[PDB]
RNA sequence: CGAAGGUGUGCUGUGAGGCAUGCUGGAGGUAUCAGAAGUGCGAAUGCUGACAUAAGUAACGAUAAAGCGGGUGAAAAGCCCGCUCGCCGGAAGACCAAGGGUUCCUGUCCAACGUUAAUCGGGGCAGGGUGAGUCGACCCCUAAGGCGAGGCCGAAAGGCG
RNA sequence: CCCGGCGAGGGGAGUGAAAAAGAACCUGAAACCGUGUACGUACAAGCAGUGGGAGCACGCUGGCGUGUGACUGCGUACC
RNA sequence: UCUGUUUACCAGGUCAGGUCCGGAAGGAAGCAGCCAAGGCAGA
């Protein structure tokens, strides 16, 4: 749902720029 | 609240389904920004994620800040890996915790709407 | 062997310091600990935090025991004062010092 | 108390402003002489 | 009326590198040049995620001052310097000592 | 009122001799959990006299 | 194989001085006899910078006033939330003009700034934000007053109209 | 790598001839502030030194230097 | 001596995950979880 899109997204995405 | 039990289980959950390439093509926003081959190694780093998650006592992951050198080197040697990649993966985790408390005290959409893509000056990359 | 750690830069005047300072001088570091923990002072915040530092310098870099510590050398220096601005009554004004201080603490297992 | 400074803007570009040194000679000798010193900005001009 | 270009092979007369030979990468404003295999520094890279750029310390290639580098000669197997005559309508290096062309 | 020479620093020292802190002697050790702390006040544990008297 | 300078120490001259040398320093110094002097400092209520002293003293800006629970957090008397208490109310409220010029709102940070801490801010950094035929300015019209073609006047500049 | 607040600052590690060259960065003087050691000081009157001088400490090879200076003679800054 | 529960690495055994050696066969050091075990208790 929402919360595991907001989960996952910027889970790894915002694991790769970082 | 937010600890390395529900980040154990977060990527854990994660390591079943999470690809770079499934991922990278699902936001159309920060692949043209920051480098769209910039993403991860999704296996070898999830599998290396759970094994150092593997290598802490319960009250370690319930309990993420008494972590200090001789647990560092515990879970740098039991998984057989570096002092400073479980220092960078409590440091990932350190930025998680950011995340979902902010996600716990602002609403949904104003917490993922005010996200920001960032670089030092106008010029590209530099 | 002795070890070393220091704060430089910290906002309280060497004179405020040197009193908490001088009251750990000698003793173990165990004891010291908790001399600082119950003075109430804002210096003994800052030394506390010196002296812990030089407890894991001297464990994590020279493979000494904590058990056998005890504080050898401690003294507060001066260190580089501001000049600020205070406006006084009837136009004058003030050059104000805000002081600072270099605590340095160093530990030996002798 | 009430200081002496009271400013206006109407009345600061009336009197000193660009246009009222360049109506006279004094003026224009004003003008003259802070080109010649080098001024960042001669006048007071917004 | 530049002496020393890219793709010259060199030999390096000054510096911890003296007698090593090479080739030259690039050519700098200040008269510095960057010789393959030659002046290396060991650089602490701070890792950046960005670039995908892992950290460590990465050998590197150091600027040389370009009067410190001679042209080497082949033919005779030692450094040599450098002159410029016209041939065809054309400016063109020579070798000093065998004055021959490059 | 204001000083008519330099006080010199000798004076200055004496005048700091009294001004030096005590530190406290006893550190008392509590009886269950074992913790150290002040005579007649509680622990960081909020251990007092053997009960713990502030779930806290 | 270590110059000038810094710091010691030893020796020597009637004196300003000189020589030698341990440490520091890391590249300039200079015999001899002459030459030229911005040539020697403790004072000038001297000029600049630095550091003292009184002294951890006076002071912390209205005598309208605070108390508790929870939250956040390294740390909460001061921040957010709730609850009672208290002050202003022809103002300590609300809207403009002037004047200021981003101080507005959000996120984030706590060195300096805030007379204390500060997690907070009118502080730092990044982003957003000001939507007009009918509200103002502009514009049309003139007041006092200004400028003023010709003109009158004045050594020149200029004054009056 | 480690302490700390994902601080400040520090300590190791590494570069370098050198990091008491670390950006608060050549040289780093004095005032001024300290930590350590020797000596003296809690019955003692004064421009604080000079003359005499016991003891103690440290260097030397029972004497000679060095520091200190109990006790007493004289002794009211400079311009 | 049963049961309740406590003790990160630096007592033991199992040692998942992961990691070293090997092409492979397989071994191995051992983090966590569990059980001894040591704290502290109901008897
Ligand atoms: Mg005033
Ligand atoms: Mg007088
Ligand atoms: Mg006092
Ligand atoms: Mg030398
Ligand atoms: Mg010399
Ligand atoms: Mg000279
Ligand atoms: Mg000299
Ligand atoms: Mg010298
Ligand atoms: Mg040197
Ligand atoms: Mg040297
Ligand atoms: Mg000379
Ligand atoms: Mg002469
Ligand atoms: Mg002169
Ligand atoms: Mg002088
Ligand atoms: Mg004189
Ligand atoms: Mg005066
Ligand atoms: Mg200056
Ligand atoms: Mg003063
Ligand atoms: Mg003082
Ligand atoms: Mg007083
Ligand atoms: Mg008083
Ligand atoms: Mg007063
Ligand atoms: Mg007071
Ligand atoms: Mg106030
Ligand atoms: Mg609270
Ligand atoms: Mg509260
Ligand atoms: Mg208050
Ligand atoms: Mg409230
Ligand atoms: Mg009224
Ligand atoms: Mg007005
Ligand atoms: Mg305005
Ligand atoms: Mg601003
Ligand atoms: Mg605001
Ligand atoms: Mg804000
Ligand atoms: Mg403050
Ligand atoms: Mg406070
Ligand atoms: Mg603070
Ligand atoms: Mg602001
Ligand atoms: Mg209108
Ligand atoms: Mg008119
Ligand atoms: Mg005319
Ligand atoms: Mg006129
Ligand atoms: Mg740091
Ligand atoms: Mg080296
Ligand atoms: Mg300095
Ligand atoms: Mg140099
Ligand atoms: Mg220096
Ligand atoms: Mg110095
Ligand atoms: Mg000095
Ligand atoms: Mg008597
Ligand atoms: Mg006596
Ligand atoms: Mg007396
Ligand atoms: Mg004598
Ligand atoms: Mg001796
Ligand atoms: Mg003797
Ligand atoms: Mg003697
Ligand atoms: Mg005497
Ligand atoms: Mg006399
Ligand atoms: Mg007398």
């Amino acid at each position: 749902m929402k919360q595991s899109t907001l989960a996952l997204l910027l889970l790894l995405l915002l694991l790769t720029p970082v | 609240g937010f600890d390395l039990n529900d980040f154990l289980e977060q990527l854990r959950q994660m390591k079943n389904m999470g690809g770079x390439x499934x991922x990278x093509x699902x936001x159309x926003x920060x692949x043209x920004x920051x480098x769209x081959x910039x993403x991860x190694x999704d296996d070898k780093v999830l599998v290396r994620m759970e094994a150092i998650i593997n290598s802490m006592t319960m009250k370690e992951r319930a309990k993420p800040e008494i972590i200090k050198g001789s647990r560092k080197r515990r879970i740098a040697a039991g998984c057989g890996m570096q002092v400073q990649d479980v220092n960078r993966l409590l440091k990932q985790f350190d930025d998680m915790q950011r995340m979902m408390k902010k996600m716990k005290k602002g609403g949904x959409x104003x917490x993922x709407x005010x996200x920001x893509x960032x670089x030092x000056x106008x010029x590209x990359x530099x | 062997m002795e070890t070393i750690a220091k704060h430089r830069h910290a906002r309280s005047s060497a004179q405020k310091v040197r009193l908490v300072a001088d009251l750990i001088r000698g003793k173990k570091v165990s004891q010291a600990l908790d001399i600082l923990t119950y003075t109430n002072k804002k210096a003994a915040v800052l030394v506390k935090k010196v002296l812990e530092s030089a407890i894991a310098n001297a464990e994590h870099n020279d493979g000494a025991d904590i058990d056998d510590l005890k504080v050898t050398k401690i003294f507060v220096d001066e260190g580089p004062s501001m000049k600020r601005i205070m406006p006084r009554a009837k136009g004058r004004a003030d050059r104000i010092l805000k002081r600072t201080s270099h605590i340095t603490v160093v530990v030996s297992d002798r | 108390m009430k200081r002496t400074f009271q400013p206006s803007v109407l009345k600061r570009n009336r009197s000193h402003g660009f246009r009222a040194r360049m109506a006279t000679k004094n003026g224009r000798q004003v003008l003259a002489r802070r080109r010649a010193k080098g001024r960042a900005r001669l006048t007071v001009s917004k | 009326a530049a002496k020393i270009r890219r793709d010259d092979e060199v030999i390096v007369l000054t510096g911890k590198d003296k007698g090593k030979r090479g080739k030259v990468k690039n050519v700098l404003s200040s008269g510095k040049v960057i010789v393959e295999g030659i002046n290396l520094v060991k650089k602490h890279q701070k890792p950046v995620p960005a670039l995908n750029q892992p950290g460590g310390i990465v050998e590197k290639e150091a600027a040389i001052q370009v009067s410190n580098v001679a042209i080497f000669n082949a033919a005779t197997g030692k450094a040599d310097r450098v002159g410029f005559r016209f041939e065809d309508g054309k400016k063109v290096r020579f070798f000093k000592s065998n004055s021959e062309t490059i | 009122a204001v000083q008519q020479n330099k006080p010199t620093r000798s004076k200055r020292g004496m005048r700091r001799s009294h001004d030096a802190l005590t530190a406290v002697t006893s550190l008392s050790v509590d009886k269950t959990s074992g913790e150290k702390h002040l005579r007649h006040h509680i622990t960081a544990d909020g251990y007092y006299r053997g009960r713990k008297v502030i779930a806290k």
